[PDB]
This record gives structure tokens, C-alpha cells and sequence, in this order.
RNA sequence: UGUGACCGUUAGCGCAUAGUACAGUAAUGGAAGUGCAUAAACCAAAUUAAAGGCUUAAAUUAAAAAUAAAAUGGCUGGUGCAAUGGCACAAAAAAUAAGAAAGUUUAAA
RNA sequence: AAUAAAUAAGUUUAAUACCUUUUGCAGCAUGGACCAGCGAUUAAAUGCCGGUAAUUAGCAAAGUUAAACUAACGAAAAAUA
RNA sequence: UAAGUCAGACGCAAAGCUACAAGGUUUCGCGUCAAAAGGAAAAAAGUCCGCCAGCGAGGCUAAGGUACAUAAA
């Protein structure tokens, strides 16, 4: 059982008779905590969740599908994950739209350690 | 001080001679937290009610016979082995050249504590003779004395006669006369007695 | 942390406490001064000396033996209380004890056998730290308690320690000596203390 | 009188004096209550925050000291510390027994 | 069940107290208005089973108590002579 | 372990009793709950997938899903 100090420390932004009163309080300290157990391991899948959206916007503003640019990505041996894609999008318009050009069409120049062999 | 010093604020007891008692009914993560350990109801945890033997009604134990025979009496005897009565000759805490009673065995160590007397009994194989006088005899060990060509000899003593035997100077320490030798023993005990014992027993060569 | 010779003799010399010299030399049997130190068996022995000195006349009340209480204090049922039996129940202020204090001994037993360990435990650790001291005699010419101290401190210039612990062989001993040397012992001394031969504990 | 890995004002005797106050027709039952000091519950008060342009080359200092919110006002009497109060036995002393029945004993110089 | 996880701080999503008792309780089953103090497997003797040591134990002081032990079939032949 | 337990429940599949009724009752085979959080079906003890030592804004899948609510043709 917690103490009257870890109770309070815990308890300190709590409503009413939940700041100072140790049997209403411990009630409170308990449930919450058990809040964030769950709130952990969801915050997980939201945010794959939210990643997956914006880059199916991105992909269909050009005509293609988030569906599609999985799949594509995976023949030409692509290991960008969604957390990047996702930012590329937002942010590096021009740099995501050069990836969905390769996927599609594969027109991108090959480079080479040495230029003239 | 140095660090090998030895002082009453460094001592400590060998590892696993002691451990912590169990304290139960101190929490919900302690062991025997909140129940103690009992259980839940019903009459083993409520208290001192059932005792540890009782069966539900059945009673199976009383359902056998009584038997009522009395043991012999011969199993209040003090019991000696001939082979370790040899052991202790050999050793040389008794003395073969001379006869021996019940005084000297009970001063070497063979027998621990007489109140009736002592039975002697086995089988031994023997090279010199042995003259042994105790109050009780089987037939084995009586073989085996006689085939080396020793002599073993049944004594009666009463209650009084023994303790004179055992413990003489109990009585000349105090200027008392020692105790007198029976007379007779009971026809009944016929077959079981060859002589009776002398207080100051006589001893012979061998 | 340095080298032990088990079980051998000791030579030991001794010294006079009238004017802290040398008089002559004795020898320590290597049995008893020698021996091995046993840590475990000094600590059985420390809490045996404890345990017997323990007074125990302690006690406590329980609710048979508190003043009063012998009525019913509340009707079983109807009231919306709780139901009572007594005042002097343990659960009411000023109630008896659950499980009183009784005068009892503390004391257990340990063989004769195992106090003779701790004791060369003890002796031998002495002699390996140093601290044991051999003299002639305690009160030979001394006739003042300052004399006495001023002739030990010279004796045990060359130790760690400060209290010190003398052994003689008891009152009626060496002439009676001993008699003298508990006259001339101040009272209440915090640091010498003087014991005979048949009270050494470890 | 002596000792304590016995207690320190919800403890230890019911009592740090009280078999008192008080309840009861009565027998009887039977409390509270030491000294000092920012503890808790509890009731009132306390919300916020802004700022836009003097021209720069020869000071000061026996010695030392001296610029900054952990804490609102109350009511209550926990905790901490102390003992002119209790608990347990020990030592000494005291108390105690006779066979006989109107009858003799036991006194150290 | 008055919180939790996040946030561009606008908001969004997750989320029916505890104890006791029950096949099963958010329970329309039971107990608690809140704070401080008090409040429940303790002691003795004996027995059984583990662990750690002593190497019989207690008195006494060359002698005594307590415990323990005490006959089962005398069965081997390994010689590069 | 000389411990606890001897109040059990339902799903699919059989039989007796009831009326080839009951979230009924009595036996029996497997599973789950009881003592099991997490995901799907609306809330969801017993059905379907699957067994939580802890943290992370990495990835692949099961049952079930892929015009809005609500992630994905
Ligand atoms: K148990
Ligand atoms: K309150
Ligand atoms: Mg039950
Ligand atoms: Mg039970
Ligand atoms: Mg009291
Ligand atoms: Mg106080
Ligand atoms: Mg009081
Ligand atoms: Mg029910
Ligand atoms: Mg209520
Ligand atoms: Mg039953
Ligand atoms: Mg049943
Ligand atoms: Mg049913
Ligand atoms: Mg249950
Ligand atoms: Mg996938
Ligand atoms: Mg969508």
C-alpha cells in the first residue's frame, strides 16, 4: 500500500476532497494508474494508424493508392517504414513524389561506384 | 583497529543455523497475507475445535480386537552379548585371568544401568576360558563358553544383596555392615538359578 | 592477513607492574592459545551470556484481569450499534491485552563442550592481535592506585586498545593478594574492571 | 530498602489520586483530567500579467562586514522530549503451628 | 468513478469505485461521512520432520546418573612355478 | 503436501427423467470459465482467434475486415 507522501505526490492535480483525503485519493491514485497501463499500448496503434492516413491523401492527390504503394515497394526492395513515408509527404513533397515514380514507372537513373568502367 | 579485529559489533551466526519466523496476517503480498493461510470457513479455521485424529464418525481404529497377553518379566534384564564381552577383554578393559561379575562389568562399561540384573546371550567362538557369574543365561552362550572351557554360572541376589554387590563402599564409607545373602529362592523359579549370589563375591583363577 | 602457527607453544614474556620491566619468560600452551578462532561459535556463546543475565520480570493485564467489565454493556439487537460484550474487551480504549507479558526466564543451554571452544577462540584471538599481557603480580609493590595505572599504561604502551581486563587467581589466592588489589580498584571505574580465573567469559 | 533488553498521560493501577464527579430506590457500576512547541481532517480569502536606439581611450579598491519567499489566518492537540506516577519480583522484618488440659520440658557461660 | 494517453492547445481517442461473498456482482446483494490515535496465530511443556554445529550428554571431581551399541552362514585364493 | 478442495457454470455432441420443454434435472466425451488481461461479433464470465516480466512514434500476421461513421480495393 502507498504512503501518505506517494499518495499526495500523486495526487496533487486531483478535484475536491481527491487532493488531500487519503481514502479518496487512494481510490483515485489506484485507477489512474491502471489508466496508463492501457494508455501505453494503445498509443501504439493510433499512431500507425495516423501514419497509414496521411499517406494514403499523399498517394491519391497523384492518382495511386496506399494499397498499391505497399506492394511496390516491396518488389524494388524499398525498407522505408510508414513513420518516414508519412513525414516525406507532409514535409519533402517533391522527394516523395520521386519515390511513387520509381514504384510506378522505374524510370530513375542507376548509379555506380565507378562512373566509367 | 585493523579490519581482523574481533569485537562484540562484528559478530554474526553461520549461514542457513537460523531463519526468520513467518509473521502472517501483514498484507497482501506477504506470505499468509490475508487469510492466514486457513483456508476460507468451516471448522479447521475457526480455532482449537478439531483434533488432528478424529476420522468424521467413522471410527475405523476402534474396530480391532484387544489382545491381553503379559510379556515376560525377563524383558526388564539388562542384555549383554558375548561377542561384546570378548571385545572388551581384548581391548583390556577386563580382566580374564580372574572371575568375572556383574561389579566388574558394570565398572568396565559393558552394562550402563542395573536394576534387575543381566541376561547374557549369543554365540561366540572362544580360544581361553572365561568364568562369568550374572543372573540370567541361554543356552548359545552357555554353549559357547564351555566349548573353550569356561564356566557360567547363574546367580540369585535380592533387591538388598545387589546393591551391596555393585556398590560396597556405599556401606564401608559409613561404617555399615554390608547386606546378608538370601537363603533360598522360590520353588517356582526352579531351573532358573544355580547358586546363590555371595555379597563379597569369591574370586578364582582362570 | 599474516602467517599463523596452529597448535604450536608460545614464548611469552613477563613483565612487572611496580616499575614496567622485564623479569622473566613463560611458556602458553599451544592447545589453548594457539587454536583455531571460531567466528560462528563466539557469536553462540555471546547471545548464551545475554539470554542468562536477562531479568524478565515483566507483566501485563488482559481483559480477565482489568478492573471490572463483567456486565453486558449493550442490548444484542435494536439499537443500530454494533454488538459489545464487555468494556474491558482489547477492542475498547483502555481495554485488556490480546496476549499479555508474563515474568519469564530467557535463558537456554548450550554443552560444556562447545564453552570450552569459544573460550580458546577467545584467548587466541588475543595473543594473535597482540593484547594479551603476562605480569608477576598485580599489588607487589604498588601501594597506590596511580602507581598501578602509570605501571600497566607502560606495560601496554604497544597496543590499540584503551580499557583494559585483568585476571588473578581470586580473592583467597597468592597469599591473599587478591584482597588488596580489589581495595585499592576504584569505584565505578568505566574502563579496568578485575575478575578471577572461575568468572572468565568470553 | 534493592534490581529491570518492564510502561512513559488512549501507555502503566480504575486513579501522575478518585473510588471523587456522575447513573441508580438500593446492592452496585464508574469517568475525564501533566508541562512546552508552524501535525491532519475541517471553514473563509487568494484567477490572469504588459514594456524596443544617449555621442564611449586612462575608474575603484586600510582591512573586514552588509541586497534573493521552501511556511496565509484560524480551530484542534497528534507527534517529539522529561518525570514528584504505576508494574514485577528479590532482601530484611512481620504473621503463623503445637502433644497434654486447672500441673512440671528448651536453661549458653 | 472526474482520470489516462496524446496534441498545432482549438481538441481527439480510451475508460461502468473498493472490499466481502459467489457458478456468476457497475451491481437494484453486504460494510465504510472524513482525519488522528488504539485494534487480532502470542507464551510454556511435550512429540514429529528439515537445516546448522558439537563428536556422547549431566553432575560430580579416579565415580556415578541418562541415552546409545551388543551373532548374522567365518563364503575371498587374483602363484607367466 | 499430516496443505488447500469435497456449493460448480455454460458451449458443441449423446442417453435417462420432463412434454424428443426450460438459462430445468441426472450421468457421460472434449473445450472454455472458475483462477485469463488482449483482438472480432453492439454491450458481451462459458461462443470465434489468442495466453499479458518491462519500455519504444520499428516490421509481419490470426479470427474478422477492405465507398461514410472507421484503418484498408
Ligand atoms: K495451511
Ligand atoms: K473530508
Ligand atoms: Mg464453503
Ligand atoms: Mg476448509
Ligand atoms: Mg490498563
Ligand atoms: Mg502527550
Ligand atoms: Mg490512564
Ligand atoms: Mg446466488
Ligand atoms: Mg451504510
Ligand atoms: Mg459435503
Ligand atoms: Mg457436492
Ligand atoms: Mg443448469
Ligand atoms: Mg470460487
Ligand atoms: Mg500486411
Ligand atoms: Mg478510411
Amino acid at each position: 500500500t502507498f504512503s501518505r507522501e506517494q499518495v499526495f505526490t500523486f495526487a496533487k492535480n486531483f478535484t475536491g476532497r481527491a487532493r488531500n483525503v487519503y481514502k479518496v485519493a487512494l481510490r483515485r491514485v489506484e485507477r489512474g494508474l491502471q489508466h496508463s497501463y492501457v494508455g501505453r499500448k494503445e498509443k501504439k496503434r493510433t499512431i500507425r494508424s495516423l501514419w497509414i492516413q496521411r499517406i494514403n491523401a499523399g498517394c491519391r492527390e497523384h492518382g495511386f493508392a496506399y494499397s498499391a504503394l505497399i506492394n511496390g515497394l516491396n518488389q524494388e526492395n524499398i525498407q522505408l517504414n510508414r513513420k518516414v513515408l508519412s513525414e516525406l509527404a507532409m514535409h519533402e513533397p517533391d522527394s516523395f513524389k520521386a519515390v511513387l515514380d520509381q514504384v510506378r514507372f522505374m524510370k530513375g537513373q542507376e548509379i555506380y561506384a565507378n562512373v566509367e568502367p | 583497529n585493523p579490519n581482523y579485529f574481533v569485537h562484540l559489533g562484528n559478530l554474526r551466526p553461520n549461514p542457513g543455523a537460523t531463519q526468520q519466523r513467518i509473521r502472517e496476517g501483514r498484507g497482501l503480498s506477504s506470505r499468509r497475507g490475508v487469510s492466514c493461510g486457513m483456508g476460507f470457513k468451516g471448522q479447521k479455521a475457526r480455532g482449537r475445535s478439531l483434533h488432528m485424529l478424529y476420522d468424521g464418525g467413522q471410527l475405523g481404529l476402534v474396530k480391532f480386537p484387544v489382545t491381553r497377553q503379559i510379556p515376560s518379566y525377563e524383558v526388564l534384564y539388562n542384555q549383554l552379548g558375548v561377542s561384546k564381552l570378548v571385545e572388551f577383554i581384548q581391548l583390556g578393559l577386563l580382566d580374564h585371568t580372574k572371575t568375572i561379575t556383574m561389579k566388574e562389568l558394570l565398572n568396565a562399561g559393558c552394562v550402563s544401568s542395573l536394576k534387575y540384573g543381566v541376561l547374557l546371550y549369543g554365540n561366540v567362538s572362544l580360544s581361553f576360558p572365561i568364568n562369568i557369574e550374572v543372573t540370567a543365561c541361554d543356552d548359545r552362550a552357555r554353549r559357547s563358553i564351555e566349548a573353550a572351557g569356561g564356566k557360567v554360572t547363574r546367580v540369585y541376589y535380592t533387591k538388598d544383596g545387589l546393591e551391596g554387590l555393585l556398590f560396597p563402599k556405599r556401606f564401608t564409607d559409613k561404617n555399615l555392615p554390608l547386606p546378608r545373602p538370601a537363603v533360598a529362592w522360590h520353588p517356582k523359579f526352579d531351573g532358573k538359578f544355580d547358586a546363590v549370589g555371595q555379597i563379597p563375591p569369591v574370586y578364582e583363577a582362570v | 592477513p599474516f602467517e599463523v602457527e596452529y597448535h604450536k607453544d608460545r614464548e611469552i614474556p613477563v613483565c612487572n607492574v611496580s616499575d614496567g620491566s622485564q623479569v622473566s619468560t613463560t611458556t602458553l600452551n599451544g592447545k589453548i592459545f594457539s587454536d583455531k578462532v571460531r567466528l560462528d561459535i563466539l557469536h553462540t556463546v555471546v547471545r548464551y551470556l545475554r539470554a542468562k543475565w536477562q531479568q524478565g520480570t515483566h507483566k501485563t493485564k488482559d481483559r480477565s484481569e482489568v478492573s471490572g467489565g463483567g456486565r453486558k454493556p449493550r442490548p444484542q439487537k435494536g439499537s443500530g450499534r454494533s454488538r459489545q460484550g464487555s468494556i474491558r474487551s482489547p477492542i475498547w480504549r483502555g481495554g485488556g491485552c490480546t496476549f499479555p507479558k508474563i515474568p519469564r526466564s530467557h535463558a537456554f543451554k548450550l554443552p560444556r563442550n562447545v564453552v570450552r571452544i569459544g573460550i580458546r577462540s577467545a584467548l587466541s584471538a588475543k595473543a594473535n592481535e597482540g593484547r594479551l599481557f603476562v605480569v608477576d603480580s598485580f599489588v607487589r609493590g604498588v601501594e597506590s592506585y596511580d602507581q598501578l595505572k602509570a605501571g600497566l599504561a607502560e606495560v601496554t604502551k604497544d597496543a590499540i586498545g584503551e580499557s583494559l581486563l585483568l585476571v588473578d587467581s581470586g580473592e583467597c589466592g597468592e597469599d591473599y593478594s587478591g584482597v588488596k588489589l580489589r581495595r585499592l580498584l576504584p569505584k565505578d571505574s568505566p574502563r579496568v574492571e578485575v575478575l578471577s580465573y572461575q568468572d572468565l567469559t568470553v
